[PDB]
RNA sequence: UGGCCCUCGAGUGCAAAGGCAGAAGGGAGCUUGACUGCAAGACCCACCCGUCGAGCAGGGACGAAAGUCGGCCUUAGUGA
RNA sequence: UUCUGGUGUCCUAGGCGUAGAGGAACCACACCAAUCCAUCCCGAACUUGGUGGUUAAACUCUACUGCGGUGACGAUACUGUAGGGGAGGUCCUGCGGAAAAAUAGCUCGACGCCAGG
C-alpha cells in the first residue's frame, strides 16, 4: 500500500559515533556473538581488510575440548586471546572498543579484556 | 476565471501575470471549449455574469464546469494619497487568465446550441477569446 | 496443568484442524495484560493506590504507572497524571494465572452467562471484560473501596483470528 | 512492611483447583437448567418466529368449489 | 490496555526559517566545563562591536574504554 | 564455483507488496533461569547457563514487471549576448545553452575484505 521507512536495528543501537571518525575509519573490534558461538574480528579501516580473525570453533583446533561449551564466559576470553597476539605480530596493536548491544558485562567484557593481556592498552 | 470560495485568512500581495508558460490546458470536460489570448485581472462580477449567460440561452439542459479559480487579491486606493497598502476587498478579487488555458466547457447538447452559448459568454469576458472544438 | 495440557491436547488438535506441518507455529499465548483502569476525571491518589495494591494480589506482580498521553481533549485533564495500570505475566506465571480464571473465579460469579459477542481484533488476539461484580481467590471484599471490574487482553502468537478462539476454546476459556 | 513481600501466591498459581470445599469453583449450574426456569423474555419465543404458511394443494377428487356470491 | 496500518504529515521552553529519529526528541543514574589561563587560522562591520574555533597549560565529571562537556538545536532575550 | 555470518565502498536501475523455497555445516525461533545484569509492570526486549524441537515467523535467496523509482530522441518553456516590433502590458528574430512534465525503453542492483560448510 504505502512504503514506510523504518530505521534498522544497527541504526539505533548507537553504532557509529563521532570523534573516532578523526580517521577515515576507526579500528573497531567486531565482537558479536551468535545464537551458539561467538565471532571476533579486528577489522582494519580505510577500505577493508583485517589484521586477524578468530572464532570459537577455530580455537578447538589449537587446543580445546571437542564437545566443549562455547557460550560460557570462559571461552570468551579464549576467543579474545586467540585473535590477539598474532594480530600484534601482523604489525602493531590497532584495535579499539566498539560494541552496541552488550550491557557492559556482556559476553564481550572478556573479549575486550583479553586485548589488554596481549598489549592493547587504553 | 472565478468560482464560489470559502472564508479564510486571504490577504496577500498582488502578483504579476507572467509569460504564457503556465497556462496551456486543453479540452477535457465538455465537447467544445473557450480559451484566452492575454492575461488579466478577471473579477467575480465577470465570471458570474458570464456563467449565468452561458445557460441563460439554454435553461434546463446540460451542466457547466469550471476548471479555473481566482487567487491574486485586489487592493484599491480610496481617494487619499498613499500611506500604506490597499485593503484587498473594496471592489473584489481576481487572478490570471493567461492564453493556452481552457475556460468554459459545454456538452450534452448540439453543436449550434453549444456554439451561440459560448458567444455571449465571450462578450462578458474583458479579454479576447478564442473558440475551439476538440482533437 | 494448564501448561502441560498445552502439549498433550491443545497443540495436537491445532495440528489436525489447521494445516499439517511441524510442531510449533501453532497458536500460543505470549502474555496476559489484565489492565484495570481507574475512574478518570476525579483527581484522587486514593483510587490510584487502591488499584496498584489491587492487581498486585491476583497476579502477584507490582502494577504499572501509565501516564496520560499528551493530547488536547475536551475535559480539563492534564499530562503527567496516572490513571491506570496494566500487569502482564509470562512463562509459568502466565499459564498458572490463566488457569485460574478458567477453573476458579468462574463460573463463581453469580449469574454468569458465558455468551460472548463478536469481539476479536483482527490478528490472532482476544480480549474480555469483567463488570463491577467479579470474584478472585486473591480479591478480598472485606477491605476495599468499591466493587470495580477490570479488562483482560490476552494476546497469542496466532496469525489470524480463526486461530485465536481455537486456542482458548480447547483450552478451557468459557465460550 | 507491605512492600517487603510482593506475595507471589504460587500456590493459587499452579494449584488453581485446590479445594472446591472452600469456595464453589463451578459446582453449581455453569450452563444448565437450574430449577423450573420460568423466564420468557423478548429473546425467547419472539425471536424464533414459528413460520405459519398454509395453502390449498390440488387433489384428485370431484368437488364443486366456489361461494354463492362471486367477487374479485 | 492489547494487536494491526504505524511513512520529517510528531515532538523541539516561547515567533519563525532551516535542521534533527548516527537524534539536541524522551526517560533515568551519576553529576553540575552554565572550567581558569591562552589560543594557529577565519567570518561579520566605515569604525566600535559581534560570531566560530582544533589544539596547548593547570585541575575534575561520566563510561570498561575510545571519548564528550568552556551553558541552554541555532538565530533575539540587549546598550558603550 | 554454490551457500552462510559480521563489517564497508555505493544509499528507493538497489523500495514495497505478493508467491515459492532453504539450513540444527552456519544464522534465527526456541529450552532453562537460585545467580553477574535487566524489566519505574512482565528476563517480551537485554542478559546468563544450555537437552530437545523447529527454521512457521524473522532473516537470507528465487519467481512474479500491481504500487514507487531510474530515464532517452524530438518538441516546448525559460534565458545570456547582439537587434528588431509592440494595445493587454508581453512577445518575435539571429545565435549559445536548453531542464520539469510526459512517451518508448531500462529495471525488481551490482561488488570488495575476512571466517565457517
Amino acid at each position: 500500500k504505502a512504503k514506510t521507512r523504518r530505521e534498522d536495528r544497527t541504526a539505533r543501537h548507537v553504532r557509529i559515533r563521532k570523534k573516532v571518525e578523526g580517521t577515515p575509519e576507526r579500528p573497531r573490534l567486531c565482537v558479536f556473538r551468535s545464537n551458539k558461538h561467538l565471532y571476533v574480528q579486528v577489522i582494519d579501516d580505510s577500505k577493508m581488510h583485517t589484521l586477524a580473525s578468530a572464532s570459537t570453533m577455530q580455537k578447538s583446533i589449537s587446543e580445546e575440548l571437542d564437545y566443549s561449551s562455547s557460550p560460557t564466559i570462559e571461552v570468551a576470553k579464549k576467543v579474545g586471546e586467540v585473535i590477539a597476539s598474532a594480530c600484534l605480530e601482523k604489525g602493531i596493536t590497532k584495535v579499539a572498543f566498539d560494541r552496541g548491544g552488550y550491557p557492559y558485562h556482556g559476553r564481550v567484557k572478556a573479549l575486550a579484556d583479553a586485548a589488554r593481556e596481549k598489549g592493547l592498552q587504553f | 476565471m472565478l468560482s464560489p470560495k470559502r472564508t479564510r485568512f486571504r490577504k496577500q500581495h498582488r502578483g504579476r501575470m507572467k509569460g504564457i508558460s503556465y497556462r496551456g490546458n486543453r479540452i477535457c470536460f465538455g465537447r467544445y471549449a473557450l480559451q484566452a489570448l492575454e492575461p488579466a485581472w478577471i473579477t467575480s462580477r465577470q465570471i458570474e455574469a458570464g456563467r449565468r449567460a452561458m445557460t441563460r440561452n439554454a435553461r434546463r439542459g446540460g451542466k457547466i464546469w469550471v476548471r479555473i479559480f481566482p487567487d491574486k487579491p485586489v487592493t484599491v486606493r480610496p481617494a487619499e494619497t498613499r500611506m500604506g497598502s490597499g485593503k484587498g476587498s473594496p471592489e473584489y478579487w481576481v487572478a490570471v487568465v493567461k492564453p493556452g488555458r481552457i475556460l468554459y466547457e459545454i456538452s450534452g447538447v448540439a453543436e449550434n446550441i453549444a456554439r451561440r452559448a459560448v458567444a455571449i459568454a465571450a462578450s462578458k469576458m474583458p479579454i479576447r477569446t478564442q473558440f475551439i472544438i476538440s482533437g | 496443568r494448564l501448561k502441560t495440557n498445552y502439549i498433550e491436547k491443545m497443540v495436537p488438535l491445532l495440528k489436525e484442524e489447521f494445516s499439517y506441518s511441524n510442531i510449533l507455529e501453532v497458536p500460543k499465548v505470549v502474555k496476559i495484560v489484565v489492565n484495570c483502569g481507574i475512574g478518570d476525571a476525579s483527581q484522587n491518589a486514593k483510587g490510584l493506590d487502591a488499584a496498584i495494591n489491587e492487581l498486585a494480589l491476583i497476579t502477584g506482580q507490582r502494577p504499572v504507572k501509565t501516564k496520560a498521553k499528551t493530547s488536547i481533549a475536551g475535559f480539563k485533564v492534564r499530562e503527567g497524571m496516572t490513571l491506570g495500570i496494566a500487569v502482564t505475566l509470562r512463562g509459568n506465571l502466565m499459564y498458572s494465572f490463566l488457569d485460574r480464571l478458567i477453573n476458579l473465579a468462574l463460573p463463581r460469579t453469580r449469574d454468569f452467562q458465558g455468551v460472548n459477542p463478536n469481539s476479536f481484533d483482527g490478528h490472532g488476539n482476544y480480549s474480555v471484560g469483567f463488570r463491577e461484580q467479579s470474584v478472585f481467590p486473591e480479591i478480598k471484599p472485606e477491605i476495599v473501596g468499591k466493587a470495580r471490574g477490570m479488562d483482560v487482553c490476552i494476546t497469542t502468537t496466532a496469525k489470524t483470528d480463526k486461530e485465536a478462539y481455537k486456542l482458548l476454546s480447547l483450552m478451557g476459556m468459557p465460550f | 512492611k507491605k512492600e517487603l513481600h510482593p506475595e507471589f501466591h504460587e500456590d493459587a498459581k499452579v494449584y488453581c483447583n485446590g479445594e472446591l470445599v472452600m469456595t464453589t469453583g463451578g459446582t453449581k449450574k455453569e450452563y444448565v437448567v437450574d430449577v423450573w426456569s420460568g423466564n420468557h423474555p423478548f429473546y425467547l419465543g419472539n425471536r424464533s418466529a414459528l413460520m405459519v404458511d398454509a395453502d390449498q394443494v390440488e387433489k384428485f377428487r370431484k368437488r364443486f368449489a366456489g361461494l354463492s356470491e362471486i367477487m374479485e
